[PDB]
């Protein structure tokens, strides 16, 4: 039960007590709690906002500051938000130039999130919507219609942050958004659960040198176990996951501000294929060492170069994680120059920090 | 069971296994030169002493190492067949034999304990050692930097109980040669200084024993006086030239001359020169020094 | 076994090229291995060099680059590396203005760098060398004489780095890093123990809600075992123990490359105290939950400023590891203006990445 | 058989049987503490050596003997009890173990043949000695003459591959000790000599070193420029004195200087001399006598 917790209904106000203090670029607001950068709202810009539950640090506050979000909205650990902390918080960060939120494909979250969005909209408030679901492991989970959303969250959240930065319009990102969440591949596995803290149980067992493979972040079952025989096996069945599920077509729904309404529209990715250009993302889930991560991404490059894309940039370490979970995952994103050319733009978040 | 030992697997037990073996690192061709020659002095005291012991030891199965202070192998000697079996195990010029790498061993425990050790069957952290009984005593330099080891290595049914000893008196020679040996050259650069000194003189410069005998001249007096600097040395003075009236008796007097006019004769050429002669009394008798000035 | 590798003696191998793929701005040699700047020898400042065995990492592989480490010299998992590969990096790194090697106080590494040091300046390379030894806890651990190197060695290395970056001479630098390891000071706890891939078992194993106190990172005992009671607890015990513990006086070694001789040298810490300011590094060992570290952090603050002592800077993540260990230290090390103005001055390696 | 103990036989056979045996010759207290006290030098590298050797070896039934040139046992050491038995044949402090006296044996034969031998079991002239294996090596002189002998007894059935090079090694590292030890004394005897030698100059003399450092300094150059003999030692000349400005272009440009005048200063006091500097060019760089010659 190895958890450096104190009281365990005070987990969370701790550690975004200690958050706060961290970071004084960052505010942490009370009653109710979400997360703002000191200088919101920063007029002018389309402000960019996200959140979820807590247990995946650095994802969601982790990535508040220039170039990324504008503020974010924990909830308790793995449990989404509730509207009035979105509300409250995307009326804290908007600028002038409306505001849009990003949410992970999870029942709660996009049941939250969409009541929040008419909540402001009905407050005149120019809003709208972009959705994840990147995990191409299982259709229709435990907590998700659908395809969950996980580490590919970050990077659409960095280039989307980039656009926002500019000077690009709300549509502009929203499509920007929407056509990267039709490019980006995720798969992750565990070989040890994480424990939510108030729970006090593993979330899953596994027994010896068994996998769960197609995990996902809050300790959803995968699409099966199965012997844990070497990282490259591992990563190779992984790799192959990616190609074999990248093909999908399915219905999302945005909210057309215009009308007022829910936007249906039915939309399809492409497999990666010979030729095709990438961010890669070797993602620690909680608890691998750091060192065994550059082992899952050797394996990844030489699976790549076989299947001719070619890793343009790429990110290795924890920046999605689930609690104390032993497991990784591994995204992949289509790029073209344009998006690069956004990616090497500054950011200046606690969690990634380059350029001028 | 030795506390030594039990601690030794200590550290071994954490971060390796006993059946798993695989070739000790070794230093690459070129960068063995340097340190091999980094140890000139240490090694060619070392070779003799164990060139030596192996040939009062041949016929008889092991091999004699000589290792740095980080237990890297720099020669290596003793029965050819032996050295092989044990080259076989990756035991090679430039190998280190560090405790991380082969776990426990007397060629690393020494060192490490500061004093003779032997390290023999199933003692060994790895099994591959299990045959082996090595012995290993480190040695240490003009500080007290543990500077090298010298072992022994032999099938573990044929150690002898004067297999240690035999390490530690030849550890006791190297590094007890290094000390002295080191002391020697200082106190001989030294004497190339302070001549170096009465070399570079204005005057000529000659003395001599109580007894008489020639003990220093340099370059100018050998010159002036036409004698060989060499063959002069050690040679009684009267033999070597008839000097003047005014120095026999000032010999005699053991009186002092200042800038005296005087007259010498060698092997049959007379030299005329202006000399100061100065007593150095002593426990043993008087010495003298005779001082030729360039007019 | 929850281990992410193939074979077990090409885990390190693996890694390696896992690392160079992932950042080609860095150099892998083979035969032997070590790692350097691309861009090496950089002509025209002090070549700062370090090393020791991997499990730590990022520490050292993960610090190279601009305003840091020229390069570094990994050995086996928990094991110095060879004075061959030490001198062979230092040879491909020299500045023309000398090599700082830094260097861990640990039995092996003082050895083996030691050596190394000797190797070049018989070769003629101006070299000198600093010794960390930050680890509060035991005097002689089982891998050390004195007091153990541990992440107070990661805040050096980036200061130091700076000085070297912004032009000081070899001197000067030797003597920042050294008068910085007089007022760092650190301590870490474990929960969980370490498995190296080697050994296969875990290095130590504690009894259930026990914690070992003032470990050391390659698994070394501390202190003791004691019940763990809180999180609070915890860093409270901890933050007493650097001041306790603070007061500290022993000989460190260096190379005077003058003389050509090993100058000794007495010298005392001084326990921090009341009007001191800090930087601090909350560092995860290995696979505690960042959002724990938060936490961690949070207490911190309380016990520093109850103390007097001001935090102007921090770092939080995982910075020193040791391998899989369920832990965290805290450093602590004391700075003036000068020292911060380092500290602000840009830093551009896979790990620690800021400035312009 | 091989030549060695046959010659050896050859020359007992005519004067003793192989069966009876007297207990050895002892010297009398009074004249053994002569014999001893003669060997000091040898001893106390000696007796360090062995009581190492025998630290490393015990527990073992062996002892190790000192002896001088006449095959005196000078001191003895190793196991109390082997030590007893041999005790009770009479080898003792003291005790001459010659040929003449106990036949054929490497105590006596090492010696005798001028290298390190072993004779074991019948080789032995004598019976008495046929369960015993000797190991012995002799040891020599600064100019070489024989000075001792480093041996080894033990039950015959217990030899090992080890112990002639054991007793070998020992030899070796006190030999070569009191070679070295005796070089050095004699170098150092020289070096007072030359030291002598340029403290009863006429001028003063100075030198440092390619560094810029005080090697040198006699009692009229420390009197005249007003500096403490020893104190001064080793430090760097610009710190010593102020050098006039012809000094330091003369050692910058390395140019010698012929009697040239030229002011000092020393601590706050100004003095004049006039000097003479030569480069002593070498290669490691250049180092340089100044002299002051007195008015």
């Amino acid at each position: 039960m190895k958890k450096l917790i104190n009281d365990v209904q005070d987990v969370l106000d701790e550690q975004l007590a200690g958050l706060a203090k961290a970071h004084p670029s960052l505010t942490l607001h009370q009653d109710p709690v979400y997360v703002t950068r000191a200088d919101a709202p920063v007029a002018g810009k389309v402000a960019l906002l996200s959140g979820g539950g807590s247990g995946h640090e650095p994802m969601h506050c982790g990535y508040i500051g220039q170039g990324m979000l504008s503020g974010a909205c924990p909830g308790e650990i793995f449990t989404s938000p509730t509207p009035d902390k979105i509300f409250e918080c995307a009326m804290q960060v908007d600028g002038g130039e409306g505001v849009l939120l990003i949410i992970k494909n999870y029942t709660g979250d996009i049941l939250n999130f969409e009541t929040a969005t008419e909540l402001l909209h009905d407050s005149g408030v120019k809003v709208t919507t972009v959705v994840i679901d990147d995990d191409v492991a299982v259709k229709d989970s435990l907590y998700t219609a659908g395809r969950r959303g996980v580490a590919n969250t970050v990077l659409i959240e960095k280039l989307v942050g980039a656009a926002a930065e500019r000077g690009d319009s709300l549509d502009a990102c929203a499509e920007l958004g929407r056509k990267l969440n039709n490019q980006g591949h995720s798969i992750g596995i565990a070989l040890g659960a994480c424990t939510v803290p108030a729970a006090g149980k593993p979330s899953f067992t596994l027994a010896d040198n068994e996998m769960e493979f197609g995990v996902g972040i809050h300790g959803e079952p995968g699409i099966d176990r199965r012997p844990f025989s070497s990282l490259d096996q591992t990563v190779d069945e992984m790799f192959d996951t990616l190609l074999v599920n990248g093909s999908y077509h399915r219905t999302l729904r945005f909210w057309d501000y215009q009308q007022g309404s829910w936007q249906e529209e039915q939309q399809t990715k492409q497999p990666l294929q010979s030729g095709d250009r990438v961010i890669a993302l070797v993602n620690n889930l909680g608890a691998t060492p750091l060192s065994e991560l550059y082992g899952v991404y050797n394996r990844l490059t030489t699976r790549c170069q076989q299947a001719g894309l070619t890793i343009e940039r790429n990110l290795i370490g924890a920046y999605c994680t689930s609690l104390d979970m032993t497991g990784f995952s591994i995204t992949l994103l289509k790029v073209d120059d344009e998006t690069l050319a956004l990616w090497d733009a500054p950011v200046h978040t606690p969690a990634l920090n380059w350029g001028k | 069971i030795s506390p030594l030992i039990a601690t030794s697997w200590e550290r071994c037990n954490k971060l390796m296994k006993r059946e798993t073996w695989n070739v000790p690192h070794q230093a690459q061709g070129v960068t063995f030169a340097s340190i091999y020659r980094r140890k000139k002095a240490m090694l060619t005291l070392g070779q003799a002493a164990l060139e030596d012991a192996w040939e009062y030891m041949a016929p008889r199965e092991c091999a004699l190492f000589i290792l740095d202070e980080t237990a890297c192998i720099l020669s290596r000697n003793g029965d050819p067949q032996t050295l092989q079996q044990l080259s076989a195990l990756g035991f090679n010029d430039g190998t280190y034999c560090a405790e991380g790498i082969i776990g426990t061993c007397a060629l690393s425990l020494a060192a490490i304990s500061g004093q003779a050790v032997k390290t023999m069957a199933d003692q060994h952290f790895k099994q591959v050692l299990w045959n082996w009984a090595f012995c290993a005593t480190p040695l240490f330099d003009s500080k007290g930097r543990l500077t090298g080891t010298i072992a022994l290595a032999c099938p573990v049914e044929q150690t002898t109980a004067a297999d240690l000893p035999l390490t530690l008196a030849i550890a006791r020679e190297v590094g007890n040669l290094l000390l002295t040996d080191s002391l020697l050259a200082e106190t001989n650069r030294h004497l190339n200084q302070l001549n170096a000194l009465l070399e570079s003189m204005d005057d000529g410069v000659i003395s001599w024993d109580e007894q008489g005998n020639l003990q220093f001249i340099n370059a100018q007096a050998a010159r002036v006086l036409r004698l060989d600097a060499t063959a002069s040395q050690g040679r009684a003075i009267t033999e070597l030239l008839t000097l003047p009236a005014v120095l026999q008796q000032a010999i005699k007097q053991a009186h002092p001359l200042k800038h005296v006019e005087a007259t010498f004769e060698s092997q049959h050429q007379f030299i005329d020169a202006v000399i100061t002669l100065k007593p150095i009394i002593e426990t043993q008798g008087t010495s003298f020094i005779l001082l030729l000035h360039p007019v």
